[PDB]
RNA sequence: UCUGUUUACCAGGUCAGGUCCGGAAGGAAGCAGCCAAGGCAGA
């Protein structure tokens, strides 16, 4: 949670006019102690913050002379170029065959990441995927891959602990070339970088498969040893890329920076939940912005994921509002669809303009509130949903009693639907550019918060 | 302040005052763009200016 | 020359809280003080979405006239009245009964 | 650690994803069976793919009964019934697994709390032990892990794993300084004999 | 598409602070 | 001119649809300036402080509206607006 | 004696969603949708 420390830091800087180099210094020190609190590659903390120090001395901006915009912009863009220079769109280069391996320390997230890639590339590539587990060591690891593969709808190549990993992956590659697959995901056992028999074993594995891609998997909570791990794995194995996992934790995962300092290999993907859908393309703009608290890249990516899962359902709510007008039917459809894409952190990060006025500790529980709405509007007869104005006291007693909640809550939800009804009408009558530009941010006077 | 400023020559005061004006300009430029969180800053600088000026005078006056 | 100050432990002479003791949060200009656990009122708050303020009945602490609170002597366990003397060159407060400094 | 005198003595295992909970449970199971204790296992990870099977395989290897349920079932349930089968077989120690969860998710922390409440409702005195598993490659983020985990389930102990690696696991110092939570064991490999006393 | 962004953006959003 | 005067001229960026329109289409920015400043001094002050090239500065004076607060009739203060033409050359942006 | 149709909570059954108890095992009150049904108009 750098944003607590980095917020006091870079926000402190963004206050003071024509800042002395001393609070510049102190702020750098707090970024250092902040990344030190994040257990990111402590020597690489020192290096990074020395770089930020040298960069932050002589900048001038006519737009706004504020040095805090300079520290925020510098820390951002510098973490950006050090983390691979805005590589989101690029990802991995696809050839008609592709063979990718997942390697790294015990428990970093390799098996999970393999299935995430499977799902993601299954969606984007429109092609066929085969996966295989080279892990004969961890109990039930193969079964884990089989389960994940069955869940993501990806062909699974069987293997058991009684075999040799080389023979297994050789068989897998053979079957794959025979059955005309393209993307191949090979999940390997977790291993210490200082374990020679294992590292040799998978040097042999790589030698047998001849992969186009070797991906090192990093827990974002990985410590100072990262630079030592990445190098080791890059010296024997050598890796062509990096995946950074568990970024949904408060760990800042700048260890990958060390990993990208030694290796020089791009970081392709951000693991952002425990679910298969949780593979994101990595992007330094997104991780650095995510740290800083306000983001333009993650705003366009969460509005484009919301718009992708909600396209046919907002066109279903727009067709029913074209025929019967806006009802609790079109609203309820909006509710279930809205509950399926639901998350709060990907929503507040999309809007920096509203988060500048309100506390960043603001959270509505979407899983709670949304499903509550679905439930309450599941307690209405179809006439009350298509004709909401007839909902009365006894009706709200009935609705409140049906879902096992309070009448006040139902009042609140019908209030919400009232506001969204109005908004639907205002959107209907006015031109899109006028209705979007005429929205007012009200202060009861320019004096703030009152 | 004002003991601190008192021990500086007229020139360094004249470099200080211009600095303060640049800072002031920048600050109200921020406040005008609605990007300003701490408002306590305007008053800080707006008053410091006066301090400086009030010295320049007495260094010329006597 | 102000007798009752922040963080003094006081005892309440008058009102529904008569006899209760507590700690001073702050003072107000009008001669009113606000004391810990003292003079709770039940206030109704219209829920405010900007401050993420829920609604409901908030028990809050309402200002009490400073004439009504006495500085609590911990030595004697009694309410006291206060006076001023000069010790060192500094102006200091003391209890009238045992004439000991604070 | 003293596991003596309870029917059973129940130990809850907590920690974030991938730290070594399920393997550690295996190791402890061995360690205490070596001391003549009768031990059984709760697979309290009913969430992650093969999270129960993995422990069941460990218990199969160690001849230690593992209570098990379906994927999608309740973890706390398997833990309770595990305490019950534990009592039924007249054993000293049950070791309750839990699904990995990031400490800052904070609903899952509440899931752990629920588990605790469960073990409380079977045996009024249990669990007497809550142990947090920390990875050695981890660090000052595991400070915060110790914070939300201790704030949640009231940890009585800590086991640091993967100390056979190059990582010194120094973050312990900052944790133990803060919460005064005693370090119990250090995991030094992936086999059953790889547990050591701190 | 547009109407998606329009609707759901200030739907989710406008629901949170208002 | 003296620089000390300059830094006192330009109050604030003027934000509105007309403003945005000219800024995009004709390459022109819109300023609230001190009531007494002149085209000379505004040309000078932009060219100096934003360090970009001014072509010409057109101005007008806005009479403040008349308002009522609690029956009382007040008068919002006057002020001066300046349309400031930059040559196609420079590209002025809000970061 | 059959057809359409309607009839929010306050006849009945199923009772999704959600919600109470429990750790679970599982029960449970029951909104909505469906079916009788209350009818009636037409026969
Ligand atoms: N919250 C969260 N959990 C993740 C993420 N990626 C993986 N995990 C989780 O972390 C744990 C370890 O993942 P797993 O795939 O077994 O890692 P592994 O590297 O294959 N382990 P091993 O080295 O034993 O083979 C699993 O609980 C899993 O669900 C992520 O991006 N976010
Ligand atoms: N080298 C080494 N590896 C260990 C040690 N302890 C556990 N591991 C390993 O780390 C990986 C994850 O272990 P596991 O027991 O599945 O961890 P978990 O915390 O139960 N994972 P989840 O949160 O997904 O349930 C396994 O490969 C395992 O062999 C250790 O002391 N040393
Ligand atoms: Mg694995
Ligand atoms: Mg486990
Ligand atoms: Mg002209
Ligand atoms: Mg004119
Ligand atoms: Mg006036």
């Amino acid at each position: 949670n750098l944003t607590d420390r980095l917020s006091r830091t870079l926000r402190n800087i963004s206050g003071r006019g024509r800042l002395t180099e001393d609070n510049v210094k102190d702020t750098l020190r707090e970024v250092r102690m902040a990344l030190l609190e994040a257990d990111v590659a402590l020597p690489v903390v020192r290096e990074f913050i020395n770089r930020v120090k040298e960069k932050a001395v002589g900048h001038e901006v006519n737009k706004s002379l504020t040095p805090g915009q300079e520290f925020v912009k510098i820390v951002r863009n510098e973490l950006v170029a050090a983390m691979g220079e805005e590589n989101q769109t690029l990802n991995l280069a696809a050839q008609p065959p592709a063979v990718v391996l997942m390697a790294g320390l015990q428990g970093a997230g390799k098996t999970t990441s393999v299935g995430k890639l499977g799902k993601f590339l299954r969606e984007k590539h429109k092609k066929k995927v085969l996966v295989v587990s080279a892990d004969v060591y961890r109990p039930a690891a193969i079964k884990q891959l089989e389960t994940l593969a069955e869940q993501v709808g990806v062909d699974f190549f069987p293997s058991d602990v009684g075999q040799k990993p080389v023979d297994i992956v050789n068989a897998a590659l053979k079957e794959a070339k025979l059955k005309f697959y393209d993307v191949l995901l090979v999940d390997t056992a977790g291993r210490l970088h200082v374990d020679e028999a294992m590292m040799d074993e998978i040097k042999q594995v790589h030698a047998s498969i001849n992969p186009v891609e070797t991906l090192f998997v990093v827990d974002a909570m990985t410590g100072q040893d990262a630079a030592n791990t990445a190098k080791a794995f890059n010296e024997a194995l050598p890796l062509t890329g990096v995946v950074l996992t568990k970024v949904d934790g408060d760990a800042r995962g700048g260890a990958a920076l060390s990993i990208r300092h030694i290796t020089g290999k791009p970081i392709k993907f951000l693991g952002v939940g425990e679910k298969t859908e949780a593979l994101e393309p990595f992007h330094p703009d997104r991780i650095a912005s995510r740290i800083l608290g306000m983001x333009x890249x993650x705003x366009x990516x969460x509005x484009x994921x919301x718009x992708x899962x909600x396209x046919x359902x907002x066109x279903x709510x727009x067709x029913x509002x074209x025929x019967x007008g806006f009802d609790l039917n079109d609203f309820l459809e909006q509710l279930r669809q809205m509950k399926n894409m639901g998350g709060x952190x990907x929503x507040x990060x999309x809007x920096x303009x509203x988060x500048x006025x309100x506390x960043x500790x603001x959270x509505x529980x979407d899983d709670k509130v949304l499903v509550r709405m679905e439930a309450i509007i599941n307690s209405m007869t179809m006439k009350e949903r298509a004709k909401p104005e007839i909902i009365k006291g006894s009706r709200k007693r009935r609705i409140a009693a049906g879902c096992g909640m309070q009448v006040q809550d139902v009042n609140r939800l019908l209030k919400q639907f009232d506001d969204m009804q109005r908004m639907m009408k205002k959107m209907k009558k006015g031109g899109x550019x006028x209705x979007x530009x005429x929205x007012x941010x009200x202060x009861x006077x320019x004096x703030x918060x009152x | 302040k004002a003991k601190e400023l008192r021990e500086k020559s007229v020139e360094e005061l004249n470099t200080e005052l211009l600095n303060l004006l640049r800072e002031q300009f920048n600050l109200r430029m921020q406040a005008a763009s609605g990007q300003l969180q701490q408002s306590h800053l305007l008053k800080q600088v707006r008053r410091d200016v006066a301090r400086v000026k009030t010295l320049l005078n007495e260094k010329a006056g006597a | 020359a102000a007798k009752i100050r922040r963080d003094d432990e006081v005892i309440v002479l008058t009102g529904k809280d008569k006899g209760k003791r507590g700690k001073v949060k702050n003072v107000l200009s009008s001669g009113k003080v606000i004391v810990e656990g003292i003079n709770l009122v039940k206030k109704h708050q219209k829920p405010v979405p900007a401050l993420n303020q829920p609604g409901g009945i908030v028990e809050k602490e309402a200002a009490i006239q400073v004439s009504n609170v006495a500085i609590f002597n911990a030595a004697t366990g009694k309410a006291d009245r206060v006076g001023f003397r000069f010790e060192d060159g500094k102006k200091v407060r003391f209890f009238k009964s045992n004439s000991e400094t604070i | 650690l003293n596991v003596e005198g309870k029917a059973p003595f129940v130990i809850l295992m907590v920690g974030v994803n991938g730290v070594g909970k399920t393997t550690t449970i295996g190791k402890l199971a061995r360690q205490f069976e070596q001391q003549g204790k009768s031990v059984m296992l709760a697979a309290g990870d009913t969430f992650r793919a093969a999270a129960v099977e993995q422990l069941q395989v460990w218990g199969q290897r160690n001849n230690i009964p593992v209570i098990a349920q379906h994927t999608g079932a309740d973890s706390a349930s398997v833990i309770f019934d595990a305490i019950q089968a534990a009592k039924a077989r007249n054993i000293d120690v049950l070791i309750a697994d839990t699904a990995g969860r990031l400490q800052n998710k904070s609903h899952l922390m509440e899931e752990l709390k629920k588990i605790v409440r469960v073990m409380k409702k079977l045996d009024v005195e249990a669990p007497h032990e809550v142990m947090l598993t920390i990875d050695a490659s981890t660090g000052q983020n595991a400070v915060s892990q110790a914070k939300l985990f201790h704030e949640a389930v009231g940890l009585t102990g800590i086991t640091l794993t993967k100390l056979d690696g190059t990582a010194k696991g120094g973050v312990i110092f900052s944790v133990a300084d803060q919460f005064g939570i005693p370090i119990r064991y250090i995991g030094v490999g992936e086999r059953i004999e790889d547990l050591r006393p701190f | 598409m547009k109407q998606s962004t329009l609707a759901l953006l200030l739907l989710l959003l406008l629901l949170t602070p208002v | 001119i003296r620089e000390e005067r300059l830094l006192k001229v330009l109050r604030a960026p003027h934000v509105s649809e007309k403003a945005s329109t000219a800024m995009e289409k004709s390459n022109t920015i819109v300023l609230k300036v001190a009531k007494d400043a002149t085209k000379a001094e505004i040309k000078a002050a932009v060219q100096k402080l934003f360090e970009v090239e001014v072509e010409v500065v057109n101005t007008l004076v806005v009479k403040g509206k008349v308002k009522r607060h609690g029956q009382r009739i007040g008068r919002r203060s006057d002020w001066k607006k300046a349309y400031v033409t930059l040559k196609e050359g420079q590209n002025l942006d809000f970061v």
